[PDB]
């Protein structure tokens, strides 16, 4: 009887679609002509920062805009203050592998998870002058992808066991998990609400979340390719997802489908890392390329292209008032631009 | 030095310990060496860390000394789902040990397991991550193997193989197909051993083996090669 | 004697051949500069090095067999020319040195050049080794002195000018032969030994053992070249030592060394680059 | 030819018979 | 197995769908609001700048 359940989802599926091509007779590349595109956007390495002896593959931002967690393949998670370009705490790892990186919207927590499936968390305020560990997150059975600190408390992670669940420090066990996504889940991104968020998994499809309801909302289908990063618009109401087929995707919650696509026939390299500004007009790229992209949402053409990196680039992070960007490349060197 | 504040110097002074710490670690870092393991199947990881015995979910690192040099193993085939996600962290390490089973052809588990083995190997030497890495092959299977060739001829598994049925020239054609796997790759080398009862001959081996890598890297580096 | 159309014939080919090596080994750096290892930054300053000895001498010597005057220039401007030659072939035998002493040094502990990533460490070396040479080819430099055109005739001199070394002939040839032993003797026998260590190393060490036969060889004959065409550049100052002996026959013979040593040590030059970088093609 | 330049064999000229080509120091 | 996939396939007709006009009007009335607040779009000068040569 699962055939006939099938072809009912199938059926189910093409008549959601033929929905959405209903009501998607409006594109947006033919509004934004109508609008003033952005000029030629150029930027340049503010404080190249060094001390790094690995590749370095993920960084998050804090509230602050002042200090930024990087990790590297030796095993030392080292935090950087933006301003002065100065290393406030490094920190040993147990697994030198390392994969992701976070950090809390307090400033006190960060967490590393890597391919030991390890996502210790340490306490940045603490008695003692050296950083210890906090809590060791075992629970997943694949190597973390990316994590992501809801809030102090609560910490949804995203690994390579094609599920995804959201951790208690306090408690340290998984109190809600997804698993609706049948590819590998490769990156992960929070909304500003932390109601909801979005995840890119390899069957390129990435699909919507609850923290609260814990259930699949809605699930955006429009890649070619596995979804290596996925951000998310600081309006609440679309999210870019980078996926390994040099293609971009903005997907529109309300609308469910795919607005429009960012591709260029001269760039057939993959998508590492998909940013946001404060605004949201402008989306970085990083690519296979060596070398960082900048894009339009509006218009859809390159704005900028940000060079200098020796090796490729894997993770891309912009602060949230939009000061500043960060660039970190395998070359163990990052790079902030303006 | 030009402008000096309090908080800055204590900046500036906790920055130089943690970067002085930072190249201390990494000189200890450097002075190990960091040698991957593909198992393919519950057969080959197993049986090359349980020789050695000495130490000191998930992928596990097994760290043992030989000769004044620090090894350490990495077994990433415990539960993994898609491999060429993070075969890219491997990418800089000094050695790569393949162990596989000789007598693994017998049992299924997609047609052949040796045929998996062999197009995971493949897909092992394609990789452009792992093109200056030299692959290191072991053995895991070599008395099983010999008793198993007397009753179970090698034509089953390979149609086109022609010759004796002897264990010898059987491991002999096994290890030079395994070396013709690799397609245009000059600057790795492959380096194929059968292990044995005794985990002393083993030891040596990978020792020696590790040591011929690091001293053609080292020339590649000078310019001798 | 005097002959310009041998001297032109047989630099035309060495320059050719230098300025393709050099090109060759500027094309090779360029390509993976990321992956480009230290020593690639010491054999790439090499070859700059090879490049300006190569054309500081061949239009010297080509407008010196045309006329031995220099023309259009001063005597600051034989000044900086000297110091200029002096300093790059200084900087070329000391990069030289240093690169054979970084390969023994790899070659007989590998897990010490491993470590540490030493590439700013290599930058700061050769800075300070071409600091050193600059250092070494001032006070040379500064001994010098054009005499005069020297005829009892006239109120002023027809245009001839030498730049020679007329200061008195005991400091100047002291000069000259403290820096040919320090320069000879030294060196040498570091790069001669050193080399042989590693020859010995590489033999006990030993598709492996053709490797290392091969670089055995061309370990033997890079020492026997170098040797072979270091010791005319020394040989011709040791001639200056002690030995003056001002005639026709001698002075042919001195002149004939001289030319020799220059043929020497223009085709060392040119084949430095290209022999250096002949096991890697990057 | 004696009121000419040189007329006489020492002359930093070529041809002379001394040193001709200058060390290269 | 089957059945989550079935209801899975099921609860996406309850959602309310709106126009793809009404997403892109509210997208760029966001980006357009939020622009001369956003740093990149517009470059700061070094006075105000944090970062700076």
């Amino acid at each position: 009887e699962l055939d006939q359940l099938r072809q009912e989802a199938e059926q189910l599926k093409n008549q959601i679609r033929d929905a959405r091509k209903a009501c998607a007779d409006a594109t947006l590349s033919q509004i934004t002509n109508n609008i003033d595109p952005v000029g030629r956007i150029q930027m340049r390495t503010r404080r190249t920062l060094r001390g790094h002896l690995a590749k370095i593959y993920a960084m998050h931002w804090g509230t602050d805009s002042r200090l930024l967690v990087s990790a590297s393949q030796d095993g030392k998670l080292i935090i950087w203050d933006s301003y002065t370009t100065n290393k406030v705490h490094a920190i040993p790892l147990r697994s030198s592998w390392v994969m992701t990186c976070a950090y809390a919207p307090s400033g006190n927590y960060v967490a590393c998870g890597g391919l030991d499936n390890i996502c210790s968390i340490y306490n940045l305020k603490t008695r003692e002058g050296n950083v210890r560990v906090s809590r060791e997150l075992a629970g997943h059975t694949g190597y973390l992808s990316c994590c992501r600190f809801l809030d102090d408390n609560q910490i949804v992670t995203s690994s390579g066991d094609t599920t995804c669940a959201l951790w208690d420090i306090e408690t340290g066990q998984q109190t809600t998990t997804f698993t609706g996504h049948t590819g590998d889940v490769m990156s992960l991104s929070l909304a500003p609400d932390t109601r909801l968020f979005v995840s890119g998994a390899c069957d390129a499809s990435a699909k919507l979340w609850d923290v609260r309801e814990g259930m699949c909302r809605q699930t955006f289908t429009g890649h070619e390719s596995d979804i290596n990063a996925i951000c998310f618009f600081p309006n609440g109401n679309a999210f870019a997802t980078g996926s390994d087929d040099a293609t971009c995707r903005l997907f529109d919650l309300r609308a469910d489908q795919e607005l429009m696509t960012y591709s260029h026939d001269n760039i057939i390299c993959g998508i590492t890392s998909v940013s946001f500004s404060k605004s949201g007009r402008l989306l970085l790229a990083g690519y296979d390329d060596f070398n960082c992209n900048v894009w339009d949402a509006l218009k859809a053409d390159r704005a900028g292209v940000l060079a200098g990196h020796d090796n490729r680039v894997s993770c891309l992070g912009v602060t949230d008032d939009g000061m500043a960007v960060a660039t970190g490349s395998w070359d163990s060197f990052l790079k902030i631009w303006n | 030095g030009c402008t000096l504040s309090a908080e800055d110097k204590a900046a500036v002074e906790r920055s130089k310990m943690i970067d002085r710490n930072l190249r201390e670690d990494g000189e200890k870092a450097a002075r190990e060496v960091k040698l991957l393991l593909l198992g393919a199947g519950e057969s080959g990881k197993c049986t090359i860390v349980k020789q050695m015995k000495i130490i000191h979910t998930g992928i596990v690192e097994t760290h043992f000394t030989f000769k004044d040099l620090h090894f350490k193993m990495f077994d990433v085939t415990a539960q993994r789902s898609e491999r060429k996600k993070w075969i890219h962290c491997f990418e800089g390490v000094t050695a790569i040990i393949f162990c596989v089973a000789l007598s693994d052809y017998d049992l299924v588990l997609e047609m052949n397991r040796m045929h998996a083995s062999m197009k995971l190997f493949d897909s092992i030497c394609n990789n452009k991550w792992f093109t200056d890495t030299s692959i290191i092959l072991f053995l895991n299977k070599k008395d099983l193997f010999e008793e198993k060739i007397k009753k179970s001829p090698l034509t089953i598994c390979y149609p086109e193989y022609a010759g004796s049925n002897t264990y010898e020239e059987a491991a002999a054609y096994i290890q030079c197909q395994f070396e013709d796997l690799n397609k245009r790759k000059d600057t790795k080398e492959i380096y194929t051993h059968f292990t044995c009862s005794t985990d002393t001959k083993n030891v040596q081996f990978v020792f020696d083996a590790v040591t011929d890598v690091i001293i053609k890297n080292n020339l590649k580096d000078c310019g001798l090669f | 004697s005097h002959f310009f159309l041998p001297v032109s014939v047989v630099y035309v080919p060495i320059f050719v051949v230098g300025v393709i090596g050099n090109v060759l080994v500027c094309l090779v750096i360029l390509q993976h500069q990321a992956m480009k290892t230290p020593t690639n930054y010491y054999l790439f300053s090499l070859a700059v090095s090879d490049l300006l000895v190569l054309l500081l001498g061949m239009p010297l010597e080509v407008y010196e067999m045309w006329r031995n005057y220099p023309f259009l220039f001063g005597p600051v401007g034989c000044y900086f020319k000297t110091a200029l030659f002096e300093t790059v072939c200084f900087a070329s035998i000391l990069s030289i040195t240093t690169v054979s002493v970084e390969r023994y040094v790899a070659i007989l502990h590998p897990f010490r050049a491993k470590l540490q990533s030493t590439r700013r460490r290599a930058l700061r070396i050769l800075g300070i080794v071409w600091g050193f040479s600059v250092l070494f080819s001032l006070p040379n430099t500064s001994i010098h002195g054009i005499k005069f055109h020297y005829f009892p005739n006239g109120s002023l001199v027809p245009g001839s000018a030498t730049c020679t070394v007329i200061k008195p002939m005991w400091i100047y040839n002291f000069i000259i032969q403290v820096t040919s032993f320090l320069f000879y003797l030294l060196p040498m026998t570091v790069i001669s030994v050193l080399y042989y260590l590693m020859a010995l190393r590489l033999k006990k060490d030993k598709i492996q053992r053709p490797c290392r036969k091969s670089v055995n060889k061309m370990l033997f004959v890079l020492v026997l070249v170098f040797a072979i065409c270091w010791a005319p550049f020394h040989i011709d100052r040791l001639f200056f030592s002690f030995v003056e002996e001002w005639s026709e026959s001698l002075a042919a013979v001195f002149n004939l060394v001289h030319v020799v040593s220059g043929v020497f040590f223009y085709l060392s030059s040119a084949v430095n680059p290209i022999i250096y970088n002949l096991l890697s093609r990057r | 030819f004696r009121v000419d330049e040189e007329f006489q064999s020492p002359f930093a000229s070529q041809s002379r018979g001394y040193f001709l080509f200058r060390p290269r120091n | 197995q089957a059945r989550k996939l079935v209801e899975q396939l099921k609860m996406e007709a309850n959602i309310d769908r709106i126009k793809v006009s009404k997403a892109a009007a509210d997208l760029m009335a966001y980006c357009e609001a939020h622009a001369k607040e956003d740093p990149l779009l517009t470059p700061v000068p070094a006075s105000e700048n944090p970062f700076r040569e």
